[PDB]
């Protein structure tokens, strides 16, 4: 499929950036997570980035560590995540869906089989957080065989060789890291380096989404103004889940308000 | 792109987030440079000799083998400063940190021995040391936690995941992924992403080099086998390295069997796990059917980790080394036997290696065999554990 | 009648019941014979090297002395098997026992280190070891008591008198006075009746011999002073012996000051007791006005004895050695300072010696001085004591 | 004075051996100890051996260790012991009185001064348990200057040189040890070696008293028959004190019975 390509073409025609929330699948339970995701979409999410709970999420700070923990407390497994993904896609045919994976969950039981399942349920991209471009060959090859975009990360310090590799190897979107360290709203990153955003375009990279530390509408607006195609926010969204665990209706209301405000910032 | 091969056959690699690749490349370059620098080598040798106490003795143990055709030597890493082999490689890694211009050290620890080793090297060499330790391990290891703090190290409990060693490993890498410009990650075993399995082997290989010289001096020939316990793999690869090309010399690694392999309560991924990707490496591990990292178990905290370094997985695959397991009860018997018959209190980790050598002897008592066990540490730390059981 | 002089000036002698004189004469004769026997010497040297780990390192401690004109080395008896210097002389005494044809060992212990050393030597060398320990000390030293039992030694609590070290000394001699035909009394320090002060010095003198060779190698000259703590006197006389005839080399012994000399709660008989006769010797001791043996005190159990070996009293009398004291608090500060600045955890006993060297430096920081402290043991055993105070 | 010489001459004229009990001075208190000693004498003790409580009695087994402990619990000091000794002598002018001392109590505050005090209160002998003949010179010289007999020990294994020394150096009586080890009724010794008893007489030694482990009348009779001038018993006597602490009247009755029986055995 061409879900990201279609999305970015539509947004470009409207001079608009993408706003892409991250949540952990099955946090705080399967049913509530499905409602959360429908709320994100209804509030204006252009695409989704969805984490499969993993025992050892080494690129995530405490907020997302705790989301993984909540999902495990609810008994969430990767098989249940794929059932959720199929349902989400059946409700929402055009929204791009990206997974945030750790390598063992992809490799476990066969890399090719993992990407085949992604294709079956209608996932559009997979970002394997602990596979750098240097180790990426079997992942990116399997992704492409199954019509899945492999997503790669461009650090703010990326040298020319790395930019060329990310531009060549990735598809769908290019993940532009706002800073070093791990996920977290508590740590704000930098503005996209115009050198990076411009080199990526020079090398015909997939459109850039900036992520890590994006928690306010002003940062969304700023990312787009710097030349990124959009912005991803995770911890800020997951914190609303965490704060409102005891109040599921209030949780959805606050998620709706927050996403609406973040999406509004991406408009020209 | 790297200077050295990051793989041992299919095992190893650099499975870290992209943001950490420059840190690994920088460390690899500094290591390659240091290995060719006679001044670095002389500094390292001086610390090993005058601070740590190398060379360590090779002790013939006649009482234990009486009435058999086994001759057994123990390589006495228990006599190294700190009471275990870990001191060797922390000194070398601290010197690499300084070579790179870094002022801070991050380390993970489970049993606490690596945390203590890191803290002592950092105290000596003017580095600011912070140590991650799973909260469950902090609770179990008050003596080591207090030692780390006496040495000036910051000990940071880790409450995420299972609050144990793998969780401390994750947290050390999380920290490093934001702090690499000023901090070196002092990984505690011959595992993790390249270049750590290589660096740790090279900074432990004096164990086997000395053993070779000492056994040639005493016996006029190489051992029939060298035997070492395997937690993450450092003391065993340090003993094995200099013998890998001596094809007659058996290499035997001993994983913890815990309550018995059949119970699933063990720490023997090399022979009983399956290949996965975790902690920066492709290696055998204990994992659930759907690929979550499992809980390991051993009476000995130093062996209690659900994976193993990639060079051991490789040496097993090609048949150069053989790997076996020893249960808690077998390790306890070996501990008691060495105390009573040789007056040496061995670490419970090392007692796994000794227990396997004792089995080699007892099963085939008329087999001629010259064995070396790597006695990786002293067992003062274990006397209450052993007390509370007996 | 004896082969060797039982006195050091006025101090020493053989103040035992008549029934024990043949045992002392037999031991003296066996020692004199052993000292001329190259086979005995080679056996002893082999155990020291291959079992105990000699020679021990001499470590330069630069961080502690930064900004002063003191150069400080530590003689690393903490790295000896067992974790203290006591191992040297128990190995030699076990070989004397075997030379005499004896199959059993009796030993006294207070802190428990000598009991452990005796038990390990007996385990190694096929001797049946029984250890007397005052009941109050048994209560305080569970870890060491368990080590002794793991090694196969019988630990016999002593409930008479003050139920502490002097009472265990008495009981060991009571036993020996009936069992000398088959048992050797492995006295734990350079004190007691002749020939023990002499034997223990000679079986510890490698400390100073090695120190001399090592300092000449590193500095090209002898130390300005060597500094050692004094419990009964063994580690200090072992360090001092080879320097006695090097008249330029200061010999400084450090007695425990406890809560302060003025409090009377100390273990500093050499400078603050008066001459008496007890434990087979004429020596300074802590005693009541009418001559009952007093209770000593130190934070460190290894220094906590109301007397001292006669050779130290003699070296003091002629001015060849100087003796000073260090309080509990001063020892604790030195312990913390070495941990944090050198990554070495010293025994609290040894910390008294280190504390005095630190005072020598700090009081006169522009005085040029090359100092060696005998680091008699490691301080793992003390971490809770230090913890419970801080 | 010549108290031992006079005693042994009188006993020889009656073909009789000496029976000599040992007790610790001030066990279990000063007043009771004085009554105990008067009872021993009235029951037929020929001489006394009296211990001054010491912190570290290394030639004594548990029975006598415990006697020392009881005396210390009553606050007994050497000065109080000398007050007791003066009183005992004032009541009983001819009975030989021997002290059992440890070296530090004699040396503490001056060897000469110690033996001068012994002479002042009328003590006849001093046995310093932890001073072998080899170390004895200043003790024996001070004893003799103050008309005190220094007592020395002859082990059952004594060689000729030692027998000659004990014969030459000692006065009053020669202490013949029945066995190695320490004091105690729980451990019976041997019969005096006829070689030892005869060599001592050949060398003109002071008359021999056998001690250690003597607890029955038959052993007293046997010691005398073997050629000893008598026998000493301590632990057996002190055990009667220990057993009857709560019954001071019964204690004296049992001491009287026991001493009478032991003394009866020494008669020809
Ligand atoms: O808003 P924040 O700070 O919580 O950031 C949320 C990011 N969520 S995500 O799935 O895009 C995401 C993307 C990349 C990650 O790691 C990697 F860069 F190493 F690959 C981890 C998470
Ligand atoms: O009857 P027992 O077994 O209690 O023996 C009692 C002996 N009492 S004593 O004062 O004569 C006595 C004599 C000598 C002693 O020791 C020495 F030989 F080393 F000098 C100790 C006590
Ligand atoms: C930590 C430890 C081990 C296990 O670690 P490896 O890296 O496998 O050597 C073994 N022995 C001792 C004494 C230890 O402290
Ligand atoms: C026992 C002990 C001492 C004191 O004994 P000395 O005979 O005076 O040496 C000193 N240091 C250590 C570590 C000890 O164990
Ligand atoms: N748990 C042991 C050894 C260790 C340190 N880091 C490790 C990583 C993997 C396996 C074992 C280890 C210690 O901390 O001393
Ligand atoms: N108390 C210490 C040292 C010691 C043994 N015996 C002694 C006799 C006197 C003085 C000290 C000691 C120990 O047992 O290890
Ligand atoms: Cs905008
Ligand atoms: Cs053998
Ligand atoms: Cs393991
Ligand atoms: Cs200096
Ligand atoms: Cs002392
Ligand atoms: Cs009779």
């Amino acid at each position: 499929m061409e879900r990201y390509e279609n999305l970015f073409a539509q947004l470009n025609d409207r001079r608009e950036g993408a706003f892409v929330p991250f949540v952990t699948l099955g946090d705080p339970g399967i049913e509530q997570s499905l409602k959360i995701i429908d709320t994100l979409i209804d509030a204006g999410a252009d695409a989704l980035e969805l984490g499969v709970p993993f025992s050892d999420p080494l690129a995530d700070g405490p907020t997302i560590q705790n989301a993984n923990l909540r999902a495990f407390a609810a008994g969430v497994t990767p098989a249940q995540c794929f059932e959720m993904l199929a349902l989400i896609r059946e409700k929402h045919p055009t929204i791009p869906i990206g997974l945030l994976m750790y390598a063992n969950l992809v490799f476990n039981n066969g890399i090719d089989a993992f990407y085949a399942r992604c294709e079956q349920v209608g996932v559009d991209s997979v970002l394997v957080a602990d596979v750098p471009v240097e180790e990426s060959a079997p992942f990116r090859q399997a992704a492409l065989r199954h019509n899945i975009a492999p997503i790669f990360i461009c650090p703010p310090n990326a040298d020319d060789d790395l930019l060329r590799q990310v531009a060549s190897y990735g598809r769908g979107y290019t993940y532009l890291l706002s800073r070093s360290g791990v996920t977290g709203a508590e740590n704000r990153g930098a503005l996209p380096l115009h050198h990076l955003i411009e080199k990526l375009k020079e090398y015909h990279a997939a459109p850039a989404l900036q992520g890590f530390g994006i928690s306010s509408p002003e940062q969304v607006s700023a990312a787009v103004r710097a030349g990124a195609a959009g912005a991803i926010s995770g911890s800020a969204i997951v914190k609303i889940i965490e704060k409102n665990l005891a109040s599921p209706k209030q949780m959805l209301a606050e998620l709706r308000s927050f996403v609406s405000a973040m999406k509004a910032a991406s408009r020209a | 792109t790297t200077l050295l091969n990051p793989y041992f056959g299919e095992f190893g690699g650099m499975y870290v987030p992209q943001i950490l690749m420059p840190a690994l490349n920088q460390l690899e370059e500094a290591f390659v440079s240091a290995q060719k620098d006679p001044e670095f080598q002389a500094q390292f040798a001086d610390l090993l000799k005058n601070y740590a106490g190398r060379p360590t003795a090779l002790t013939k143990c006649q009482n234990i083998t009486a009435g058999t055709r086994t001759t057994l030597y123990l390589k006495r890493e228990d006599l190294l400063h700190g009471g275990a082999h870990k001191t060797n490689q922390v000194l070398g890694q601290a010197l690499l940190a300084k070579r790179m211009g870094k002022s801070e050290i991050i380390a993970e620890t489970g049993a606490g021995q690596h945390g203590v080793a890191s803290a002592l090297a950092s105290a000596l060499l003017g580095l600011k040391c912070r140590i991650y330790m799973g909260a469950k391990d902090v609770e179990r290891q008050s003596p080591n936690v207090f030692r780390m703090r006496l040495m000036g190290a910051e000990v940071i409990p880790v409450h995420s995941g299972s609050a144990t060693l793998k969780d401390a490993c994750n947290e050390a890498l999380r920290d490093w992924s934001g702090s690499y410009e000023t901090a070196h990650y002092m990984l505690g075993t011959a595992a993790g992403p390249h270049p750590y399995p290589t660096i740790v082997r090279e900074f432990q290989r004096m164990i086997g080099e000395e053993t070779k010289a000492q056994i040639l001096d005493k016996e006029g020939r190489l051992p029939d086998a060298v035997i070492a316990c395997v937690g993450g793999g450092s003391n065993a690869i340090g003993m094995f390295a200099d013998f890998i090309n001596d094809t007659s010399v058996g290499l035997i690694g001993v994983e913890p069997g815990g309550h018995g392999i059949e119970t699933g309560e063990h720490g023997a991924p090399l022979k009983h796990g399956r290949v996965g990707i975790y902690f920066g490496m492709k290696a055998p591990m204990m994992q659930t059917a759907d690929g979550q990292i499992e809980e390991s178990y051993s009476i000995s905290a130093g062996l209690d980790f659900p994976s193993v370094g990639p060079q051991h997985a490789y040496l097993n695959s090609i048949g150069r080394a053989d790997y076996v397991s020893i249960t808690d009860d077998e390790a306890l018997e070996a501990f008691k036997t060495l105390c009573r018959h040789e007056g040496i209190i061995p670490a419970l980790e090392s007692s796994h290696a000794l227990a396997h050598a004792l089995k080699m002897m007892r099963e085939q008592p008329e087999k001629e065999q010259l064995l070396v066990v790597n006695l990786s540490g002293r067992g003062d730390k274990d006397i209450f554990t052993v007390h509370d059981i007996l």
